[PDB]
């Protein structure tokens, strides 16, 4: 069985530009559990990212959540880049701050 | 209301690369209140939550032994496993179980569970009678022979129905300023031009527990279920859940749509419009 | 609490 992650990125409070947040990248529906994920500030890795303890839903797919505090500003661009087995080539998916 | 308490257990295995890994974690409803890594320096298990910290030291040993004591479990099965199958000692493989009970507002047991799954597939399970199996293929049956030679049914009903049962209701009156409060969602309407014809109208619920709910679009009062984007519901990193549901409407149309949330926090569900 | 796991597949 493999199965390619969902992700969505989201801020843990609705943006405000100058106040400090989270920033999520939530994975969910994959398997296997190998995956790596990384939160990324204007095209470069963020350090220090926490990471939820492995888990699983009804399906037997896994989900993790991925965060670390940051401050939004209008310029500055965020994104969260997923690698698994399943996937040719790592998917980055931009923060919106509306989504 | 009704409640539940959840062990999930993973084991990975990683052929030149040492022992398997192995982590468990244990919830109540949404509530992430215990874990286990064996990757950790000593490792043991930790609370999650305030509700659990108060277990004294004994209780941590024997959670701790019994964290150890799966893992190496896994470890023998995931060898098992290659035999059943017939597979190469070269991959990786990946071992599943979660078991636990669910309990409802008189505090009684309303199901058991108690089954495994090997790479993300069933592989045997405890039915609801906590008395018999359903196993997943061939290789299954031959754990289910074991298992009713060994009447591990048995034992499995004996926790489900006593200990499982009886220690949540300890976590949940313990835990209670938490477990006992459901918040409900804070919601607003946004609204997203795509062009001079249409625009989103995007629907929120934020800061709501437990995960649990409902998010509709109606236009005119009928649903617009075909039409609305339904994200998943996310965890906002702070015990809280999120979900958005939207729809594209004609620009000017604002007005006949509506949207609808249902929650156990609510006093009554809401009906929220677009507010400019 | 947890259960012990007393048994192989």
């Amino acid at each position: 069985i493999q199965r390619t992650p969902k992700i969505q990125v989201y801020s843990r409070h609705p943006a405000e530009n100058g106040k400090s947040n989270f920033l999520n990248c939530y994975v969910s529906g994959f398997h296997p559990s190998d995956i790596e994920v990384d939160l990324l500030k204007n095209g470069e890795r963020i350090e220090k990212v926490e990471h939820s303890d492995l888990s699983f839903s009804k399906d037997w797919s896994f989900y993790l959540l991925y965060y670390t505090e940051f401050t939004p500003t209008e310029k500055d661009e965020y994104a969260c880049r997923v690698n698994h087995v399943t996937l040719s080539q790592p998917k980055i998916v931009k923060w919106d701050r509306d989504m | 209301g009704s409640h539940s308490m959840r062990y999930f257990h993973t084991s990975v295995s990683r052929p030149g690369r040492g022992e398997p890994r192995f982590i468990t974690v244990g919830y109540v409803d949404d509530t992430l209140f215990v874990r286990f890594d064996s990757d950790a320096a000593s490792p043991r298990e930790e609370p999650r939550a305030p509700w659990i910290e108060q277990e004294g030291p004994e209780y941590w040993d024997r959670e701790t032994q019994i964290c150890k004591a799966k893992a190496q479990t896994d470890r023998e099965d995931l060898r098992t496993l290659l035999r059943y199958y017939n597979q190469s000692e070269a991959g990786s493989h990946t071992l599943q179980n979660m078991y636990g009970c669910d309990v409802g507002p008189d505090g009684r047991l309303l199901r058991g569970y108690h089954q495994d799954a090997y790479d993300g597939k069933d592989y045997i399970a405890l039915n609801e009678d906590l008395s018999s199996w359903t196993a997943a293929d061939t290789a299954a049956q031959i754990t289910q022979r074991k298992w009713e030679a060994a009447r591990v049914a048995e034992q499995l009903r004996a926790y489900l129905e006593g200990e499982c049962v009886e220690w949540l209701r300890r976590y949940l009156e313990n835990g209670k300023e938490t477990l006992q409060r459901a918040d409900p969602p804070k919601t607003h309407v946004t609204h997203h031009p795509i062009s001079d014809h249409e625009a989103t109208l995007r629907c929120w619920a934020l800061g709501f527990y437990p995960a649990e709910i409902t998010l509709t679009w109606q236009r005119d009062g009928e649903d617009q279920t075909q039409d609305t984007e339904l994200v998943e519901t996310r965890p906002a990193g702070d015990r809280t859940f999120q979900k958005w549901a939207a729809v594209v409407v004609p620009s000017g149309e604002e007005q006949r749509y509506t949207c609808h949330v249902q929650h156990e926090g609510l006093p009554k569900p809401l009906t929220l419009r677009w507010e400019p | 609490r947890r259960k012990w796991r007393r048994w192989h597949l």
